[PDB]
RNA sequence: CAACGUGUUUGGAACCCUGAACAGACUGCCGGUGAUAAGCCGGAGGAAGGUGAGGAUGACGUCAAGUCAUCAUGCCCCUUAUGCCCUGGGCGACACACGUGCUACAAUGGCCGGGACAAAGGGUCGCGAUCCCGCGAGGGUGAGCUAACCCCAAAAACCCGUCCUCAGUUCGGAUUGCAGGCUGCAACUCGCCUGCAUGAAGCCGGAAUCGCUAGUAAUCGCCGGUCAGCCAUACGGCGGUGAAUU
């Protein structure tokens, strides 16, 4: 939800910033998932 | 060509200071652009009021810096001294930059 | 299906079972959808089984299942060898992270 | 204090009705306006894909089935508390209405919300379900109690 | 209140309790409003002493006792007394005539 | 979308809370654009918002006549369109004042004071006050 | 990054671990690491009033000393 | 506060001013580790001997009276001391505005 | 409790003292130099008065920065008993204002002027009652004599607050007199107030006075 | 606002905004009610109609309320100490009890991707754009800005697709371990944050109890202060969506 810090609204909660909130989204991201067909 | 800027905590102070230095700038030269009142740099503060506990029922003051920017077209020597002839305003801080 | 120990998840979509399978790692799951390029949302059905020989040997890649609750447990017994701070909040079972535990620490009060 | 200021209430936004926009703010839990819209609407397209009639009346048919004509309102005189019943008016009925419609569409699980105001509403359209036995036991209280006023 | 009863609080201010003290107020309270059949909520006894030997002014004890209770109401009653034991007692008077007040006003 | 007009003849404007907008109100066909998209797209599928500036040109039926490309920024987007809508309104007064009559007897020319309170000290947010004991 | 010593403490590997080993001997400063050049040696850690002596095994090693040693004394009915 | 932790701070301000440039461009140098990373740790012996003159121990009282606390700092003066230098029209600009 | 008058009229008819218009860091230490020039006058006068005779009543230390020179205007309402008479009181002032501001070394001057009716002045009348009421003359007497005292010199209304330990007491009290209007709540009333607190020898006095002009 | 292709290059002051003065709303007009009056109900006009909305504002006084740890001070008391300097602890303990907040308990939901629109602030010992290294917190380089210029700064709820579509679950995130980074002489007791690991309790809450009459409630973010960094889920603000009932 919030408090869960390895997410991204956690992160947005607690004002930092990791893999699943990015700064410069060009740069930093975790790994992604390949749904595919 | 000079741009100088018109900083106070007071309103008739730029008002009558601002006032008088066009007035001096018009009547002593030629055409120069007109005081641009460029917005407030208004600030709060809050100050917890009773020395001791009482959290609620504070006393926030805001503090209010007037600012107009007013620029002179061409420098000429005689109105460089009319300039610089007023040291008058009682306290408004003037600046120049190009 | 069954993976590497014991261990294994039901029968839903794939990312998510592996992550049913005891101690993997979540972001190596996503890995293991790109490594082995494993379709992720279909399910456990519908696997051929060189996908699942490829995810045997990668889920043997890394460490799993009883292998960390060993190593885990063995800075366990080491939190009982060398006289800590840790080590004296867990034979009184207290919050190591730090609390003020003046109030409410009912993780391990229970 | 005296009274409220007359009122001020709009028409649907895609029907022009009047109750169908009391239901879209009703549906409406903190500010999600467009998401109670959604609801609504998938509700109507809902609805025409069940039965083949006007939303409008199997709506309104819905909810003249809800709507009490009376209820018990639990007074007092002397510290004498009689559960004495007072006809109750009818746009108040409105609200009653898509209340307890609402809520008890609120509980039949299963599928989004669509399918719990769809069969909850056509549960109100036949009498069965479980808002208009809401209206029965709450009817069936004040029917109970005649003997004070 | 030793069992079944409304939770006691007790508050010390300028003032070691011991056992008599806390045991006379569990005792006086608490068995004088052990004829109740209330279920109060919380019961704070804020017993606080002053002067005399202590400070400026003359010797004082000084009990107030509020009850957060379901039945109409809270009620806090403040006795200042020459001894703990005459302010304890004295405010369990107090608190005897105003718990009849709220059981003998639910009537009829 | 280009198409320029560069002038001010029959202009228009409105603000709700810290939303402004300008309008400008071109005799045409009705492909409205906020500020360089559709209206559709723009006020972000169809909500109440698209109504509200879909009603005061529905109120005089000019829905073909006219074509209103806004520009406009500030605030959100429901008090965006509204302040859509009030630019019409205040647009419209602003060609033909005999469309005062209409206009004025249902509320298209007034304007809400929607305006958010300001916390109030010892609060949370301008009415909730923290609970007691 | 660095590990981080007080400097007397540092003294006190230059000082026995050059010449001669010894004993109990007196630290404040319970910030310091562990320096693998100090094992075997007892350190005396301020606990707050006095001074512990801790033997310093092989296994102590990558930590700060205060962990080793408590500073509340409670024994506790709480 | 009392008469002695002015006097704290302004000694420790003395030793802030004493060798702040010197040892603190020192500390420009070490961080600089392009050169090397392993050696210095006896460098940060030379980091040690300031210990008043760390800039983490200096405070900011108010200077008027000397809370250690709710010292608004554009202003240097506490809380309280604050409002009879508004209410006694003594700071300028001082609007008490409530908007 | 009730907010003072000189904090409340702040927008209009009343108007700062310490007129300088500066920035953050500057503005604290522009206010590190207006409260040290408070100081030096107002120490500077009570020690080369206090061995004169009588009271002073410096209200008001206004102090102006046009260009780098300070105009300080002082407001006394009895400027004659301050000088040593070619100008020496002023310039002696000079002397020891010079002492703490010369870190840009900018001219300053100080000048003096005349309160135009210096009881009507709430800070130089409140001096008065003050410096009476520390010698031992009781409430009533002097008080009254402040009101009429007051009223011979034009003033149209006045309330007079002193707070505790009157003449022997050991419970505090609050006496306040009020002639005339004084309407604190009224904007554009233009009311002056003083709150001089007298430390006499059994204890802390408070006087505050209200002027109604 | 407009053009040139991604400036200070051209015009315009026409919209918006900034900010000084003015005007406006005062039961002013009309109708009707009321001893003719105060008013009361409605209507027109008007951006706004009967304190337009919010604030600041708080009489004499009460609780001999709180504050001698903001500050000042009567009296009393200590004075090779009840004063002062320095290092370590402590204010952070923990069987329990009381209170205020945040997170939740899920499909109006959660995740991912791609789209969309704010306000108000802060910043030359700083804010730090750009490029490179690193999964990342971060490191280096540092253009621009003393602030309507630049940066913090990505607003988020919201819209469109993919999945789960009833589970202690792709709900929830507690607790613990390993590995790091930053600040700062120093991060163990006792800082934040990143990467992995675990996945506790909790299926809407007894008795009781609280807030709110509209841009309010609820809900989603953003900023500031103090500040080397932070315990901030607090406080002081600012917008977004946005009700029901009387």
């Amino acid at each position: 939800g919030r408090g869960d810090r390895k997410t991204a609204k956690g992160k947005r909660f607690n004002h930092s910033f990791g893999n699943a909130r990015p700064k410069n989204k060009n740069k930093g991201r975790g790994p992604p998932k390949a749904p595919i067909f | 060509k000079i741009r100088i800027k018109l900083r106070s905590y007071w309103v008739p102070l730029i008002e009558d200071s601002c006032k008088q230095i066009m007035d001096a700038a018009r009547t002593t030269n030629a055409k120069i652009m007109g005081p641009v009142p460029l917005p407030t740099k208004k600030r709060i503060y809050c100050v917890l009021k009773s020395p001791h506990v009482h959290k609620d029922a504070r006393f926030h003051f805001e503090i209010r810096t007037h600012q107009r920017l007013i620029d002179i077209l061409y420098p000429t020597a005689q109105t460089i001294d009319s300039l610089m002839q007023l040291d008058l305003p009682a306290g408004v801080d003037v600046e120049v930059k190009l | 299906p069954k993976k590497g120990g014991i261990g294994h998840g039901g029968l839903q979509i794939e990312c998510i079972r592996i992550g049913g399978v005891e101690i993997p790692n979540h972001k190596r799951v996503e890995y293991s959808l790109q490594y082995i390029h494993g379709i992720g949302r279909s399910r456990s059905r519908q696997i051929l089984l060189d996908l699942n020989f490829d995810n045997k040997v990668t889920k043997d890649l890394s460490e799993e299942e009883v292998i960390i609750l060993r190593k885990e447990k063995r800075f366990n017994r080491v939190a009982i060898e060398r006289l800590k701070e840790i080590r004296c909040y867990r034979g009184i079972r207290h919050k190591l992270g730090l609390p003020v535990r003046g109030q409410r620490t009912k993780n391990n009060c229970r | 204090r005296g009274t409220v200021e007359e009122k001020t209430a709009k028409s649907d936004p895609i029907y022009r009705n009047r109750l169908v926009n009391m239901l879209v703010n009703r549906i409406l839990k903190h500010g999600k306006k467009s998401l109670a819209y959604q609801i609504l609407y998938r509700a109507v397209k809902k609805i025409q894909q069940k039965t083949e009639t006007n939303p409008l009346s199997v709506l309104r048919q819905a909810i003249r089935g809800v709507t009490p004509d009376i209820a018990v309102k639990a007074r007092r005189v002397g510290g004498s508390t009689h559960q004495v019943p007072i006809e109750i008016g009818s746009t108040q009925g409105k609200a009653l209405a898509i209340r307890w419609l609402l809520g008890a569409a609120r509980k039949r699980p299963g599928r989004n919300m669509a399918f719990k105001l769809s069969s909850e509403l056509v549960d109100a359209a036949k009498g069965s379900g479980d808002a208009v036995r809401k209206k029965e036991e709450t009817h069936r209280m004040a029917e109970a109690n005649r003997a004070f006023a | 209140g030793p069992l079944s009863s409304v939770k006691l609080i007790l508050q010390g201010r300028n003032l070691e309790v011991s056992d008599n003290v806390r045991s006379h107020v569990e005792d006086k309270v608490g068995k004088s409003v052990a004829k109740h059949s209330h279920l109060v909520r919380e019961v704070d006894v804020r017993l606080s002493a002053r002067g005399g030997d202590l400070s400026k002014g003359p010797k004082l004890r000084r009990c107030e006792v509020t009850l957060f209770t379901k039945r109409h109401g809270v009620i806090r009653a403040e006795e200042d007394a020459e001894s703990l034991y005459s302010s304890i007692d004295l405010v369990s008077s107090i608190i005897q005539r105003k718990l009849r007040k709220i059981k003998d006003k639910v009537s009829d | 979308l280009p198409g320029g007009f560069a002038a001010q003849t029959v202009i228009g404007t409105g603000r709700r809370k810290c939303a402004i907008a300008r309008v400008v109100l071109q005799e045409g066909t009705g492909k409205f654009i906020i500020n360089y998209r559709d209206a559709k797209e723009y006020l972000q599928g169809n909500p109440l918002w698209l109504q509200y500036v879909k009603t005061p040109l529905a109120t005089l039926g000019y829905e073909t006549n006219y074509d209103v490309f806004v520009k406009a920024h500030g605030g959100g987007l429901s008090g965006q369109a509204q302040a859509i809508s009030l630019g019409v309104a205040r647009a419209l007064l602003k060609v033909s004042a005999s469309h005062r009559a209409p206009l004025k007897q249902e509320g298209l020319l007034t304007r809400d004071s929607r305006i958010v309170e300001r916390k109030k000290p010892g609060l949370k947010k301008a009415r909730k006050a923290p609970q007691f004991s | 990054k660095n590990p981080f010593v007080a400097n007397h403490l540092l003294r006190k590997i230059e000082k026995l671990n050059k010449k001669a080993e010894k004993e109990i001997i007196v630290t404040w400063s319970r910030a310091s690491t562990i320096i693998p050049t100090m094992i075997g040696h007892t350190i005396a850690i301020h606990n707050g009033r006095e001074h512990l002596p801790i033997y310093i095994t092989d296994r102590m090693v990558g930590h700060k000393l205060g962990e080793f040693a408590p500073t509340l004394n409670f024994r506790g009915h709480a | 506060a009392r008469k002695s932790l002015i006097q704290r701070e302004k000694k420790r301000r003395n030793l802030e001013q004493k060798y702040h440039l010197i040892r603190r461009s020192s500390k420009q140098e070490i961080r600089k580790v392009t050169s090397l990373s392993d050696k210095w740790e006896i460098h940060g012996k030379l980091q040690s001997p300031p210990r008043n003159s760390a800039p983490a121990r200096l405070h900011r009282r108010c200077f008027l009276t000397g809370r250690p606390r709710a010292n608004i700092r554009d202003f240097g003066l506490s809380g309280h001391i604050l409002r009879e230098m508004v209410h006694t029209c003594l700071l300028p600009g001082a609007t008490r505005s409530s908007w | 409790q009730k907010i003072n008058p000189l904090g409340f009229r702040l927008g209009t008819t009343q108007s700062h003292y310490s007129l300088w218009f500066s920035q953050p860091k500057n503005y604290a230490e522009g206010l590190q130099e207006d409260q040290k020039i408070r100081d030096c006058i107002k120490n500077y006068v009570q020690k080369n008065t206090k061995t004169s005779s009588g009271v002073e009543g410096i209200a008001r230390i206004e102090i102006q920065k046009r260009i780098d020179l300070i105009q300080v205007i002082i407001h006394m309402g009895f400027p004659k008993l301050l000088i040593e008479n070619r100008p020496q009181g002023v310039e002696d002032l000079k002397i020891n204002v010079q002492k703490e501001l010369n870190c840009v070394n900018r001219k300053l001057n100080i000048a003096i002027t005349r309160i135009a009716k210096p009881y009507g002045d709430p800070n130089i009348l409140a001096e008065f009652i003050a410096g009476q009421l520390k010698s031992r003359v009781s409430f009533r007497k002097a008080m009254k004599k402040a009101i009429e005292l007051t009223e011979q010199a034009d003033t149209k209304g006045i309330q007079i607050q002193i707070a505790g330990r009157i003449d022997g007491k050991e419970i505090a009290r609050i006496e306040w007199i009020r002639e005339g209007r004084v309407p604190l709540q009224t904007i554009r009333a233009k009311i002056d107030y003083c709150a001089y607190t007298v430390r006499t020898i059994y204890g802390v006095l408070g006087i505050k006075i209200w002027i109604f002009m």
